[PDB]
């Protein structure tokens, strides 16, 4: 029946096939530009090129969903658009973009070897995103071939709105971005190994990007002797991020921390509000017909059988601005305390958004503060 | 924090019941010499068995006296001293969580982490989230969100229905719209009354022998739908059409039918009738009233 | 329903839940059997005395420290100050029990550990606690026990048992002879339980795969009629009336018990909980009314700090029915190690939280009618330590200080001028000295243009190297207009063309259509909470805008030559596999 051998040559097909279903999704509904599939058929080219610059029948690859993935981010990163990780997390854990199976529910039999080998390795979410595209850095050289620089200051503005800072720790970061880096920011972390344990926990640009803007809120804060940022604006900044309420965004991290590794995030399920159940069931009935794999049509009208069962929540630079509003109030110890928890429930949004450890992120923001202290004493 | 109505997630947690039904295995054998694969775990976990209507248990009478210490320290380590070992071969070939899962259960101790804990599914981490938010807001009395939920989740391709009594209940207290709970059991058991292992105890069951809870409680519910009278012998002409003889509560169902329509020479052959089908449905396992309170009724009714 | 239509559908009663009261009390993977802290009231001295309210609490640097002392209860249940003793041994669980009344309101206090079962006696008088250490025993065994039950001092070691006897007051030391085992080497996991059972002087042994009674005063054993198929048993503890047992397996709530004189099981009908944890403990409180007798059964976690309440009610019928479930939350990282009970319901019991040494009483009621973070992983990423590294900290804090004034001063008058013919001046002399730059750049591409090995135009996407020129100007809509003017001055061919609109799409997450709205909602929302908002947002505005400033390699017919000439080197069937345009 099924392919014997010689289906890396299906395998590269459903793979391929996935991709460009992918890149349809994301220039219809996500309004990408035409000349990201070029830049993908590119990549994706130089990567194939080099796979089939291999020789053996025994086949060596890993063409997993972070490899889509991998080059969808490496082609946006060349192309200097504002999208980063967390972005695409978000659209893949949110069933919008196709994701979560080989050829979905509807294909093609292959080898069970290779639909184990898509179906395998499924998750980003520990920084495996991150290796995964510093590996791709790797297989294909990011220096002479692309411009692997980051689009670093939307990713500042981002961040800034997506907590409710004021426009100043845009430049305030930014400022320690420079003092540190001078704003070179690269892609790869390659040397083909699983080996590392110095140095390389910290070099995927974004990874330290956030670290720099917990630093920045950190020390800011800790040492406005001016005394600009009240003892009490720092807790309602905490309680205006704390308030769980129901706009597209935040129901979507939601729907990312149902499928973070970790505990706590599953005990946040566990603390949700109805509306934000509420879209998540809409999520689900939208982005849930993108499942995987007479009586049929029996059980359509046998569960038709009991009931299955102006506009209001506001869009992102609307709550970004009601909440650098809602610390416009700018112009004793125990205030490191709403610093601390500022800080930690900060952190906490970020580590389900861009799908890594609690371990890794304080593993970053420790080495790269010490790497603002070496560089500063 | 509730369970998810989901198959879990795979890999380690079976090999974690290799290596623990394995050494399992070595440790009972060499306890049977001293007193003297899938498969393995299968034989394993195979050779041992498998006022108000109070369906009551077995008492204790008829059981063995005793047992004097059989395990001191010494002797216990005599036992676990080379099936360990043994089990040191294959821990060679598992990964080393659960090595370590292997030396901490085998030490005694309890892993922290559930296998919900441990998870993390895609598709059936976001289930999981939805039947939780189901099973949540049912304990919150959220009648209409939960039902939103149970909706939500039925569509979905992965889940066959244990989820029935949650819309048992959900319909029942929810009075809303559609067609309601009893339309809901009935329609239980017809579509699963008729051919047309890990996940199965018994408030979920197959129709060899007693399919339980939602059976009973369909009968008696509608039995109580008639203390909304006084559709009975619509509810009785269904329990008087299926064969699975082991019930007689549906001979108390039927009596209580013919109480209810017994509320001229009909009435007579009503209330004789229940008189018959009280004492053929002391037949079986007893429901029972003093039932010279039933007879009592039925001469109120003699009047 | 069982009843209500045995008598000849919706519930007993209307719908009731859970509220909190909560006090400060006092302060100090794989797991293991342990549970250790108790508070519970009698009096020594019966000359016709009452009862004293005491704790069993414990302190901890190793765990060695065992401490009693007294309660005073009120509406407001504080302690008076503290009484204590050691232990060499890692200490588990303090047990203080109490045989119901058939009989007396019972003395002192025993406690499990490391090696050693130890048991004290006291005296009290005028608001302290003197205790005596009846006499430890380290072992016969080189075996560490389960559970004590409670003068009978009842040891379990893993899978096997021994009735004891304690001395009286003073100074001989506790003996047994009476012993048996449950052992079953199938079962991996240590914890063992034995509580006994109507106080028939018979006892009840448990392991996490069955549970045995034992007569043990004549020669008599039993198998309770479930075994280890389908659930473990995961807790138990008498639910306090003698003739009363409460039992959590997986997924049920047992509400064992007599109703016969002999020893019994419980199958009248139980309710059923959902998880896959090992950790699940369970304890009662029992509140007392005309008509019923009633249970509250607190089923708790070391997962997850939330607690999953069920009741049941005792009309002495031996009626026992169950009404609808209900659970409760708990606060930041961590979850209970202990959970401890002493027209509407009041259940009042204390809860300590896995490593936090305080202890909160609570209380609950029916109606309404009347995070300190030290996450030792973060704080010593933001604390860190040597004074020059505080005023290190401090110092490049004023420089960025400092910086950002010369910032606002900067732009200020660049504000100022706005629609001015100066600015008009700059973005003429901007826009097209950019584009002189930019012609001279797409030469240098014109030379290099048969690269034809990659199809990325070195250090493309900018300004093109002339910097100032970018910042100078102050006014968004006129900066739009001139990139809109610019787009259009380059649209002869082989050039780069790239929508910002759709991307802005990406930042607000609404439709941003010019480059204009965009700055508007960020100045309404900045606007709302800082001062100059309409400076920074506009010095922000133009970072992104310039950030995202297009100018790529040449455009895509550029591309296509690369695409096809690397879809060459490739061996020929991969090139036959390369496919665009699938379906």
């Amino acid at each position: 029946k099924l392919i014997g051998h010689e289906a890396k040559l299906l395998f590269l097909k459903s793979f391929q096939f996935i991709l460009k279903r992918q890149i349809r999704w994301l220039i219809t509904e996500m309004r990408f530009p035409k000349e990201f599939e070029h830049v993908a058929k590119i990549i994706w080219l130089k990567i194939l090129k080099t796979i089939n610059d291999q020789p053996q029948e025994e086949l060596k690859l890993q063409l997993h969903m972070t490899s889509t993935i991998s080059i969808l981010y490496l082609a946006s990163t060349h192309l200097s658009l504002p999208v980063y990780t967390c972005d695409y997390i978000k659209w893949i854990c949110t069933a919008k973009m196709p994701y979560f199976q080989a050829s979905e529910i509807l294909r093609i039999q292959l080898p069970n070897y290779y639909v184990s080998i898509l179906e395998g390795s499924i998750s980003p979410f520990n920084g495996q995103l991150y290796n995964k595209i510093a590996l791709t850095c790797g297989m294909i050289h990011f220096k002479e071939f692309f411009n692997s620089e980051i689009s670093c200051q939307g990713l500042l503005l981002k961040l800034v709105m997506q907590c409710a800072l004021p426009p100043e720790f845009y430049f305030y970061t930014k400022q320690v971005i420079e003092f540190e880096e001078t704003d070179i920011r690269n892609l790869t972390l390659w040397e083909r190994t699983d080996e590392r344990h110095t140095g390389r926990v910290s070099n995927h640009a974004e990874l330290r990007v956030l670290s720099y803007f917990m630093l920045t809120i950190n020390w800011m804060l800790s040492f406005d002797r001016d005394r600009q940022y009240p003892l009490k604006w720092i807790l309602s900044l905490t309680e205006s991020l704390t308030q769980r309420t129901t706009t597209s965004e935040s129901i979507g991290r939601n729907i990312v921390k149902v499928v973070y590794p970790d505990k706590p995030t599953s005990s946040d399920y566990f603390q949700w509000s109805e509306e934000e159940t509420l879209e998540f069931l809409k999520w689900m009935e939208k982005q849930f017909l993108p499942t995987q794999t007479d009586q049929k049509i029996a059980r359509r009208k046998l569960y038709k059988i009991f009931p299955l069962d102006s506009t209001h929540q506001l869009t992102f630079i609307e709550d970004l601005q009601e909440r650098y509003a809602k610390q416009t109030p700018f112009f004793p110890p125990a205030r490191k305390e709403a610093i601390g928890r500022l800080l930690t429930h900060i952190a906490s949004q970020l580590l389900v958004d861009f799908a890594i450890s609690k371990e890794q992120l304080k593993d970053c923001i420790s080495r790269i503060k010490n790497a603002c202290l070496h560089r500063m004493n | 924090m509730f369970e998810v109505p989901i198959t879990l997630t795979n890999r380690k947690f079976a090999q974690r019941r290799k290596l623990k039904y394995q050494y399992i295995n070595y440790i009972s054998r060499r306890f049977d010499r001293i007193s003297k694969q899938q498969k393995k775990r299968r034989r394993e976990r195979h050779w041992r068995s498998v006022s108000f209507e109070i369906w009551r248990t077995v008492s204790s009478q008829n059981k063995q006296p005793i047992n004097k210490q059989k395990m001191t320290y010494h002797n216990f380590k005599k036992i676990e001293k080379i099936p360990l070992r043994k089990m040191e071969i294959p821990l060679l070939h598992c990964t080393k969580e659960n090595k370590l899962y292997f030396q901490s259960i085998s030490r005694g101790l309890e892993p922290l982490k559930t296998s919900t804990s441990e998870v993390r599914n895609y598709r059936t981490r976001h289930i999981v989230t939805l039947t939780d938010l189901l099973h949540l807001n049912v304990s919150r009395h959220n009648w209409s969100l939960a039902y939103k939920i149970f909706a939500t989740l039925i569509r979905i391709p992965g889940v066959q229905i244990k989820s029935l009594w949650g819309i048992g209940v959900e319909i029942l207290d929810n009075l809303s719209n559609s067609s309601s709970g009893l339309d809901f059991l009935q329609w239980m058991c017809q579509i699963y009354s008729s051919k047309s292992r890990s996940i199965v105890p018994p408030f979920q069951t197959g129709s060899r022998t007693h399919t339980a809870k939602f059976a009973i409680t369909y009968l008696w519910s509608s039995l109580i739908n008639c203390q909304k009278s006084m559709l009975i012998d619509k509810i009785s002409e269904w329990v008087l059409t299926p064969p699975f003889m082991e019930d007689a509560e549906v001979w108390f169902i039927y009596a209580s039918c013919h109480l209810l329509k017994a509320d001229i020479n009909q009435v007579i052959k009503h209330i004789h009738y229940v008189r018959t089908f009280l004492k053929i449905c002391l037949d079986k396992g007893g429901f029972a009233v003093p039932s010279r309170l039933i007879e009592n009724q039925l001469k109120s009714f003699e009047s | 329903v069982q009843g209500a239509s045995l008598y000849c559908t919706l519930a007993e009663d209307a719908l009731d839940l859970h509220i909190v009261v909560k006090s400060l009390l006092c302060d100090t993977s794989q797991y293991i059997q342990t549970a250790s802290d108790l508070r519970n009231y009698r009096d020594g001295t019966e000359i016709i005395a009452y009862a004293s309210g005491k704790t069993g609490s414990v302190l901890n640097i190793a765990v060695l420290t065992r401490q009693n002392t007294l309660h005073l209860n009120r509406h407001n249940n504080v302690t008076s100050i503290e009484l204590h003793s050691p232990i060499k041994s890692i200490k588990i669980p303090g047990a203080s029990e109490s045989i119901g009344r058939r009989s007396n309101l019972v003395g002192i206090i025993t406690e499990n550990s490391f090696q050693i079962f130890r048991i004290e006696s006291v005296h009290s008088r005028s608001c302290d606690v003197m205790v005596s250490s009846s006499e430890p025993l380290y072992f016969v065994e080189i075996d560490d026990l389960q559970v004590v039950d409670f003068q009978f001092a009842i040891i379990d070691i893993k899978g096997n048992w021994s009735i004891g006897r304690i001395p009286k007051n003073f100074n001989n030391q506790l003996i047994d002879n009476l012993h048996g085992t449950i052992f079953d080497p199938e079962e991996l996991s240590s914890w063992k339980r034995i509580e006994w059972f109507s106080h028939f002087q018979k006892i009840l042994v448990f392991d996490r795969s069955k549970m045995i009674e034992i007569d043990f005063m004549n020669n008599w054993q039993t198998e309770v009629v479930q075994a280890k198929a389908w659930s473990n048993i995961r807790d138990y503890k008498r639910i306090d009336d003698k003739n009363g047992i409460l039992l959590t397996s997986r997924e049920i709530i047992i509400v064992g018990a007599s109703e016969s004189n002999d020893p019994v099981r419980r199958i009248s009908w139980k309710h059923d909980l959902d998880p896959d944890d090992t950790t699940l403990r369970i304890t009662v409180q029992k509140v007392k009314k005309p008509d019923h007798i009633l249970l509250v059964a607190f089923v708790y976690s070391m997962r997850h700090k939330r607690i999953y309440m069920h009741v049941f009610s005792h009309r002495k019928a031996n009626l026992f029915q169950s009404l609808g479930c209900s659970t409760v939350l708990e606060i930041p990282g961590g979850t209970p190690t202990g959970i401890e009970t002493i027209f509407e319901l009041v259940v009042d019991f204390l809860v300590k939280l896995r490593n936090s040494s305080e202890v909160y009483y609570y209380a609950l009621s029916n109606t309404q009618n009347s995070i300190i973070v030290d996450h030792p992983e973060w704080a010593s990423l933001f604390n860190n330590a040597d004074e020059r590294e505080k005023e290190s900290i401090g110092a490049l804090v004023s420089q960025i200080k400092l910086k950002e004034r010369e910032r606002i001063s900067r732009v200020q008058n660049l504000i100022e001028h706005e629609n001015s013919h100066d600015e008009d001046k700059y973005l003429q002399d901007l826009g097209y000295r950019l584009s002189i730059a930019t012609n001279e750049l797409l030469e240098s591409w014109q030379k290099t243009k048969d690269e034809s090995i990659l199809s990325g135009s070195l250090s493309h996407s900018k300004l093109k190297n002339l910097l100032e020129n970018s910042d100078s100007f102050a006014s968004i809509p006129e900066f739009s207009s001139l990139l809109d003017q610019f787009f259009q001055y380059y649209q002869d061919q082989d050039v780069t063309f790239i929508g910002f609109e759709k991307l802005l799409h990406l930042f607000l997450h609404e439709d941003v259509p010019g480059l204009d709205i965009f700055y508007n909602k960020l100045l309404q929302c900045w606007v709302l909470v800082s001062p100059q908002a309409e400076l920074l947002t506009k010095e922000i505005v133009k970072d992104i805008i310039w950030s995202l400033a297009r100018l790529e390699k040449p455009s895509l017919f550029e591309p296509i030559q690369n695409e096809i000439s690397r879809s060459l080197s490739g061996p020929y069937q991969d090139i036959i596999s390369s496919w665009d345009m699938d379906d």
